[PDB]
């Protein structure tokens, strides 16, 4: 192949162009993003139920659904929350590869079989079947500064104005509204009701009847009178349409002629749907949009399409309006595009500077400047066919591969250039001979390094997708490198490269690179007698080489494992916890602190402060809130003291004298759902219908055990709500029935004031929208204010509800979980410093056997994932080293010196190791894959040392050490080139303090390190190896 | 309230012995009360803490102490079935007879449950077995009704 | 032809009937599923100390076991050979007659007294200024 | 049933319209609100888009929709389905 | 009486339900035990 | 019918490249290529 490209130059650079063509089209055709799909399908069923405690919620809802959650294909588990906000939230997740419309259209169809099960008030409200992402494109605040707007004002003007024509934009999959448009709120008063014997009954009664849509009939309808001249349509009541209308409805005609309106016995406004959530940015009120990226969208061109809608949108914006990016992803993807692009030009760049020093003309410096870009173009185009996204991952994946791509173009150049110099053969005829020392190696080199990285694709779960991306992506790019170098670069060699004059090797040239030819020189002679010492002295390098191999197995066990480094993405999460019982008012006290603290103490950091009062991860309620930081440019926060890492420790400090209070500041994850490592996640299983209460004591003995092995465990703690105190009424039938009170109009009275009542929907503005009849706040606050209620009797007296019933305090669960159908406590935790997260389940699932009769327990994401990851990673293992001994057993023809290669492994991970724990950093997948490609560029260098000694052996007679000196002595330049090049191309990552740099740190700081070893160890250790091995096996 | 207050509460509910003891030694308030007014004893004789009872009480908190609806650490001892707890608060002078907002003796709640040994513990201390609800109905009114015979055989 | 669209198309259409059936139709709860005519295996359940009954143990492997074996990926459709239990109330005829009630009042009193209420919370949003309480209120819940 | 264009436009078509956004392969939506009630919303796909997918996409999406309907228009029943313009033949039928 | 999804594998979903029976032995009342009247998968695995 | 005529230019184009670059390869010249591709007007001005 090589052969046949030398005499057809334009054959091959047709096949040059057509790949440039080819991938030029799909870089700009490619979907931009941060990170693809990594988790795995789950479709979320959520419902709303209006004033229901969480035990109604899960009796009449939650149980009722679960039960018809049959005949739906690839479900691994279902789990479920029912808590006193009136929420349902039942989660299903699938096998990775199942098809997610496919899950959510099955889901959702059993669903609607289970609808009539269900409460009248739930079928009312609606249960959501939607598919789960928490990955937002950006968040778009909507703010107003002259205080004229309030919170339900603004996410009305959002809903009617802006909401549609945001979801209408260019590359947006989904708009979520951050609060609701507006309600016709009937506020009531129980004493104006009870004065004119009304009840919340009567109230709902005539909203349904003159808050309506009518059907009437057609004029000159078919069938008619024949002779008829005019056919038209009748317009009967339709719906109300203002808060006027409604105070206007009819309850009551007195006797002396007065007539009692809705007015007159409740106060009526445009109100929001909910008051749970109350949402300030700065301290002033706000509102916004989620917006999430749609399927095989481009993330920059969103970006950009959202913004322009916005920009045309001010103009009608009422006065104070304001829109404010809190959260944008799009910089911080733009930023790492960048970075990864510009190391690979750099890279390039530095090969040509290198490629100069040793070579000393322009023409041999164009033969990799030309090949490396068709290969990275040509990566896009196979992306491309696989259905990839221009991302962080395969952006990282493709700059980690440089050593590999760079080698290609270096290897075939350099060893034309040493043929010509030896043996003054012509370029053609150089290239010929050139190309057959080494066009059966580099084939071996694809085989082997497909054995390493194709493997790695075949993970399972979250982290087995975030390796499938590099696995593509590196393999793409060595696959095309290798074609590359067999068809293109053997034909610019033929072509481009002058001739060389036998024994030229530049020592007659004056200046800087006569000196540099003439020291080159000296030290590849000093270096060849440096190895002549080494090989008659191997049985010591062998203790030498024990001693890295023990050293790499102690670093590798002591350094710690994480997935992705956190990133400073200018955004951070301050989370607020008060006890139990804590109202909205006191909560929102604590969050006005947590945002004067951040705009005063770190006002040259932060931008602004996203605070959302009653909203919390581990449970909705008036008692939990969080506050989103968003801070200013990275460019205005220099040095690590202005870095969210430094801000979250100080912000969590200064917040820990907090009375009454439990509030600390995070940093975002790279990824939101991959959790954390040594982490897992356990599910305390009702298996025998104990109850709560007994699977409580359960669990508080579970826990209390867990907290006996600090060594092994430590924050094992429940992810759920405790039991509060709750308000018991009991409904006295009997005397209900003596006083002729009706239960149906006691439950609404009481349901309908203290709970809210969904009445019907009215036209507000040209837009459909809800009606809630509610007490007014002084009425439905404290227990006294029960027996202010009146219910009206079948003969006409207005009874108090203290009349015919009774109250008591008891503990019930503001959070009911279940797992698989069945009662459930979600248990969060982790492994103890040094303890892997399997030695920690062992340990779990030992001290939940020793747990009451009718306890089972079992794992539950990451955790699932981690038992069915962890049986793979053997296989992969395994099949990856034996298809790699396999291949370079064909290339070799020997059982044996495949062995002297397969021993360079040590070598480069030992650096890494070093680099990573020095540094201060983790076990990484940038880490680990980093290793992969420094094990592969070393493992490529030794394949040419040992083709090259074996060649000698085999073709010119040549003895064992007389061959391997020769080799050792051909090789030392292209290998030392490709070092000189790619060390310094990864060196800027290693440095990098800026955006992404976390990132950038893990890929560099672990290829340098490793770049390091593998280059001056190999040169030394490889002889040795192939020296040793071929001594043992004649 | 305080701050050693909300500690034994919290660790009075959970049952902590050795940190209500710490507490007890610290000197945090036993007269300590949340929003519904509930003190540690409540607490203690709702989740059925024995241990933690005697010490309270030894600790001077208040046995005839009333929640926001009335309820007192008897009313819950003697409705979730607490033998032990009822006796000991019987013994440490909780009145037998104490009523609710709603008329509601700890008898009427053990009647309620069927705890037939608590039944003849707070009438052995003298339960007045004629006392009426707000609904007028008796301890012997709520067996019949619930159909309890051995519990209504008690009450003659 | 694809089972999962043929699924998919069939109830598309039955949504459109399901509407115009009756009330206790719904209520009993119709099924589109796509399983083989023929049974692939039969999970016996006995009790070998002869201490539960027929209805006992059917109940319990209604309740207990034949919802997760039902939501198993490839199980088209489980039969229960037996019955979960119910809540029986057996009428007397001669005893309504004389009380002069009837199966109407029985129905409409089991739906009063057998009732899940949501009642609301006391200082629930929006509240007061200067609300320190806020707890679920708990009305009637269902017969156990 | 007995809703006029302008009533059946603001409770039924452009509530279902907003939730028609974010589907793969959509080339473009035209709908009308007849005055006898009818709601008839037509989502056109890209060329080689497979049907049977685009249908799934789309009944998912009006679900979420269906509960913001008026309950009388749930009643009378919502159906997603492939659709053709134009009639392949006319089978008249005639009495001799 | 368990029938099998159409175009589901029978070995595969019989190991499932299998699996999922093992979870629940363990919490079964006192005397209560699983028996295999009929099964037409262990036929497939002898043939095979 | 829009979309049709949008996209009519960019086929010729890639059409004749594609031609072009499959001459050169096939005939392993510039000039043969270059020769032959000459003639496409002489064709399409005979179809118009
Ligand atoms: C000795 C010399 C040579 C020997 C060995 C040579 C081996 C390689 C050379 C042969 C090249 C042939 C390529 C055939 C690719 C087969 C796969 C077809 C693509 C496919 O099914 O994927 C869909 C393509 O759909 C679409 O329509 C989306 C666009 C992607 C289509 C693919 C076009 C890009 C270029 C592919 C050719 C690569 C060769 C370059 C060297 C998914 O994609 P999607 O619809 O989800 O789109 C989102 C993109 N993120
Ligand atoms: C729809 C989107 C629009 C985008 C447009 C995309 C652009 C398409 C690119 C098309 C590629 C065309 C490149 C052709 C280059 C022609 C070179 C001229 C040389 C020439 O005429 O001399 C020949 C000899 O050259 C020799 O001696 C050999 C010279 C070899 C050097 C080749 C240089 C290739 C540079 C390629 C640049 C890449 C372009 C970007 C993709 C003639 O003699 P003969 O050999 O024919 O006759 C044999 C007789 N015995
Ligand atoms: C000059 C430099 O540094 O690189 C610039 C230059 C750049 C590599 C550009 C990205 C990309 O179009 C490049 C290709 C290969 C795209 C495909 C073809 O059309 C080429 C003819 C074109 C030439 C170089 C170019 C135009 C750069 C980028 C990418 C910026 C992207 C984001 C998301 C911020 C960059 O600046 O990083
Ligand atoms: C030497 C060989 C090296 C090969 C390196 C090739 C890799 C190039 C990486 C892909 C980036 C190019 O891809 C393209 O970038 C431009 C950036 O102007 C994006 O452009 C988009 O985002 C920018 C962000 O500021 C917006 O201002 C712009 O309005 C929008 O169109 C495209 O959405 C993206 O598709
Ligand atoms: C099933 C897929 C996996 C298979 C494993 C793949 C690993 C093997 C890598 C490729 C091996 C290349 O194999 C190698 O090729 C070249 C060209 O034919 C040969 O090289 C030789 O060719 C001829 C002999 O035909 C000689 O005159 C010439 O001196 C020399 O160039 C080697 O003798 C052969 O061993
Ligand atoms: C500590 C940080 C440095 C990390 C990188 C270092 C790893 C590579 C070290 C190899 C350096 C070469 O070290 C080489 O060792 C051999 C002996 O082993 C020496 O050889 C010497 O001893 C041998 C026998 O032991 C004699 O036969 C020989 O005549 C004598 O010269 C070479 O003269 C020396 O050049
Ligand atoms: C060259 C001879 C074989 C090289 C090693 C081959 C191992 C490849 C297995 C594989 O698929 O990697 C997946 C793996 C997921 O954890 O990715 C990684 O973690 C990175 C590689 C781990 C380094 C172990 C080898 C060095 C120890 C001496
Ligand atoms: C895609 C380019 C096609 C490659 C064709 C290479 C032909 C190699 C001929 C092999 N041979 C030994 C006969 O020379
Ligand atoms: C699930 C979609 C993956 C499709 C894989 C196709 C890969 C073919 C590309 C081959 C080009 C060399
Ligand atoms: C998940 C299985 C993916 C198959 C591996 C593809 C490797 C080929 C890269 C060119
Ligand atoms: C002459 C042998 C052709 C080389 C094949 C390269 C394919 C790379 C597969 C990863
Ligand atoms: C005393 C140790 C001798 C080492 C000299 C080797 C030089 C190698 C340059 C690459
Ligand atoms: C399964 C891995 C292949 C190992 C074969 C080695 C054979 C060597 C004996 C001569
Ligand atoms: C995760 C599914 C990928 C399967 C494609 C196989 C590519 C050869
Ligand atoms: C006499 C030993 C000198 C070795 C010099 C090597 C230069 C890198
Ligand atoms: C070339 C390696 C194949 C990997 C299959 C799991
Ligand atoms: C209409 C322009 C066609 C382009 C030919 C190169």
């Amino acid at each position: 192949m090589p052969n046949f490209f030398i005499d057809r130059p334009i054959f091959a650079w047709v096949i040059a162009i057509i790949i440039m063509l080819a991938g030029g089209l799909a870089i700009l055709k490619l979907p931009v993003a941060q990170y693809p799909t990594i988790a795995p399908p789950a479709v979320t069923i959520s419902a709303s139920y209006p004033g229901a405690d969480a035990k109604t919620v899960q009796d009449t809802v939650t149980q009722v659904i679960e039960q018809n959650m049959n005949g739906i294909d690839n479900l691994m588990y279902m789990s479920s929350n029912s808590d006193s906000t009136g929420t349902v939230q039942i989660t299903l997740t699938f096998e990775s590869g199942t098809d997610a419309d496919i899950a959510q259209v099955q889901v959702q169809n059993k669903l609607q079989l289970a609808m009539p099960l269900l409460p009248q008030e739930v079928q009312q409200q609606g249960v959501s079947v939607e598919k789960s992402s928490s990955s937002f494109l950006m968040v778009v605040g909507v703010i107003n500064t002259d205080g004229t707007m309030t919170q339900e004002d603004i996410s009305d003007y959002v809903a009617a104005n802006m909401k549609d024509a945001i979801s209408r934009t260019s590359g947006v999959g989904d708009v979520q509204l951050f609060g609701s448009q507006y309600a016709m709120r009937i506020w009531m008063n129980p004493n104006e009701l009870n004065k004119f014997q009304l009840t919340p009954v009567d109230v709902i009664t005539a909203i349904k009847a003159q808050n309506a849509q009518v059907a009437a009939g057609q004029l000159g309808g078919t069938p008619p009178v024949k002779g008829q001249q005019l056919n038209a349509s009748i317009i009967a009541q339709t719906r109300l349409t203002s808060t006027e209308e409604f105070g206007k409805i009819l309850l009551k005609v007195n006797q002396d002629g007065s007539r009692v309106l809705l007015r007159d016995v409740a106060k009526i406004e445009l109100g929001g749907e909910n008051y749970d959530i109350i949402a300030e940015f700065n301290g002033q009120p706000a509102s916004g949009l989620g917006i999430k990226l749609a399927t095989g969208a481009n993330a920059l061109d969103t970006a950009a399409a959202i913004r322009a809608e916005l920009a045309k949108m001010e103009p009608f914006f009422p006065s104070g309006l304001k829109i404010v990016y809190p959260y944008d992803t799009t910089p911080f993807v733009k930023i790492s595009i960048h970075e990864a692009v510009k190391t690979l030009v750099e890279a390039i760049i530095l090969v040509f500077l290198v490629m100069y020093l040793f070579l000393q003309n322009f023409r041999a410096t164009l033969i990799p400047t030309i090949a490396v870009p068709v290969v990275l173009l040509g990566t896009f185009a196979v992306l491309a066919a696989f259905g990839f996204s221009i991302n962080t991952l395969t952006m990282f994946g493709m700059v980690l591969a440089i050593g590999l791509l760079v080698d290609d173009a270096i290897v075939v150049v350099e060893n034309v250039e040493r043929v010509m110099a030896e043996e003054g053969l012509p370029p053609k005829e150089a290239t010929r001979k050139s190309m057959g020392q080494i066009q059966g190696a580099l084939v071996g080199i694809a085989m082997v390094l497909s054995a390493v990285f194709v493997p790695m694709a075949f993970f399972g779960g979250s982290t087995g997708a975030i390796y499938r991306q590099f696995s593509i992506t590196i393999v793409s790019a060595m696959a095309l490198s290798v074609l590359v170098a067999l068809i293109l670069t053997p034909a610019l060699c033929a072509t481009m490269l002058k001739p060389i004059a036998k024994g030229d090797h530049g020592e007659g040239k004056k200046g800087f690179f006569g000196w540099f030819n003439r020291m080159f020189e000296k030290s590849t002679h000093h270096y060849t007698d440096s190895v002549g010492g080494i090989l008659r002295s191997t049985g010591r390098y062998l203790v030498l080489y024990l001693i890295i191999v023990v050293g790499m197995a102690y670093l590798f066990v002591r350094l710690p494992s994480s997935f992705l480094p956190d990133e400073d993405q200018g955004v951070f999460m301050t989370m607020v916890q008060l006890p139990a019982g804590a109202t909205q008012e006191r909560t929102q006290k604590v969050l006005n602190e947590v945002t004067h603290y951040y705009l005063t103490k770190e006002k040259n950091n932060v931008e602004s402060v996203f605070a959302v009062n009653g909203f919390g991860f581990a449970g909705r309620g008036q008692n939990t809130g969080i506050a989103f930081v968003s801070l200013k440019d990275w460019a205005d926060r220099p040095g690590e003291e202005n870095k969210v890492e430094a801000i979250t420790m100080r912000a969590t400090r200064a917040f820990s004298q907090i009375k009454d209070a439990m509030v600390f500041a995070f940093n975002l994850p790279a990824i939101v759902e991959l959790g954390t490592a040594t982490g897992f996640d356990f599910e305390l299983i009702d298996q025998a219908g104990l109850g709560h209460e007994k699977l409580t004591q359960a669990r508080n003995q579970l826990l209390a055990e867990a907290a006996k092995h600090p060594d092994m465990l430590t924050s094992v703690r429940p992810n759920g709500l405790e039991d509060t105190p709750q308000f018991k009424i009991d409904i006295d039938q009997e005397k209900a029935q003596a006083l002729g009170v009706s239960i149906n109009d006691i439950n609404t009275t009481l349901g309908a004031a203290w709970g809210g009542s969904y009445v019907n929907d009215f036209i507000d503005r040209g837009r459909v929208k809800k009606v809630y009849v509610m007490s007014e706040a002084k009425y439905r606050m404290l227990p006294d204010d029960i027996g202010d209620w009146y219910v009206r009797a079948a003969d006409g007296q207005m009874v108090p509800f203290s009349a015919f019933s009774s109250s008591r305090w008891e503990y019930g669960s503001p959070r009911l979980e279940r797992y698989n159908g069945l009662p459930s406590m979600e248990i969060l935790g982790q492994a103890a410093p040094g303890k892997s997260t399997g030695e920690a389940m062992e340990l779990m699932e030992q001290l939940a056997s020793k747990l009451p009769t009718g306890v089972g327990y079992d794992w539950t994401g990451m955790s699932y994932q981690e038992r069915l990851s962890g049986n793979q990673a053997p296989s992969l293992y395994a099949i990856s080293l034996i298809v790699v001994f396999l291949c370079l057993a064909a290339l070799y023809e020997s059982w044996s010196i495949p062995f002297s290669v397969m021993l360079v492994v040590p070598l480069g991970v030992i650096g890494a190791l070093l680099a990573a724990t020095f540094r201060g950093l983790t076990n990484d997948v940038y880490f680990q894959v980093g290793l992969l490609t420094t094990i592969g560029l070393s493992a490529k260098n030794a394949i040419l040392i040992v083709e090259f000694a074996k060649d000698l052996m085999d073709k010119e007679g040549k003895g064992l050490i007389e061959a391997t000196l020769d080799a050792v002595r051909m090789r030392l330049r292209p290998i030392l080139m490709t070092s000189l090049a790619f060390i310094l191309g990864v060196m800027p990552l290693v440095i990098s303090t800026g955006a992404g740099s976390g990132a950038q740190n893990a890929v560099g700081t672990g290829v340098m390190g490793g770049m390091v070893t593998a280059t001056v160890l190999a040169i030394f250790f490889v002889p040795v190896f192939f020296v040793v091995v071929r001594r043992r096996f004649s | 309230g305080s701050d050693l207050g909300k500690k034994l509460l919290e660790a009075a509910r959970a049952g902590r012995d050795d940190e209500v003891r710490i507490l007890m030694a610290n000197g945090a308030d036993v007269n300590a009360a949340d929003v519904v007014g509930w003190t540690p004893l409540h607490l203690a004789a709702y989740w059925g803490h024995l241990e933690i009872v005697e010490v309270l009480l030894k600790n001077g908190a208040d046995v005839n102490a009333y929640d926001t609806l009335g309820s007192t650490p008897l009313h819950l001892a003697a409705h979730f079935g607490h033998l032990e707890i009822v006796e000991v608060l019987l013994k440490n002078g909780a009145d037998v007879n104490a009523k609710d907002d709603n008329g509601i003796t700890p008898l009427h709640l053990a009647a309620n449950r069927g705890h037939l040994e608590i039944v003849e513990v707070l009438l052995k201390y003298g339960a007045d077995v004629n006392a009426q609800d707000k609904f007028g109905k008796t301890a012997f009114d709520i067996s019949i009704n619930n159909g309890n015979e051995d519990l209504a055989e008690i009450l003659q």
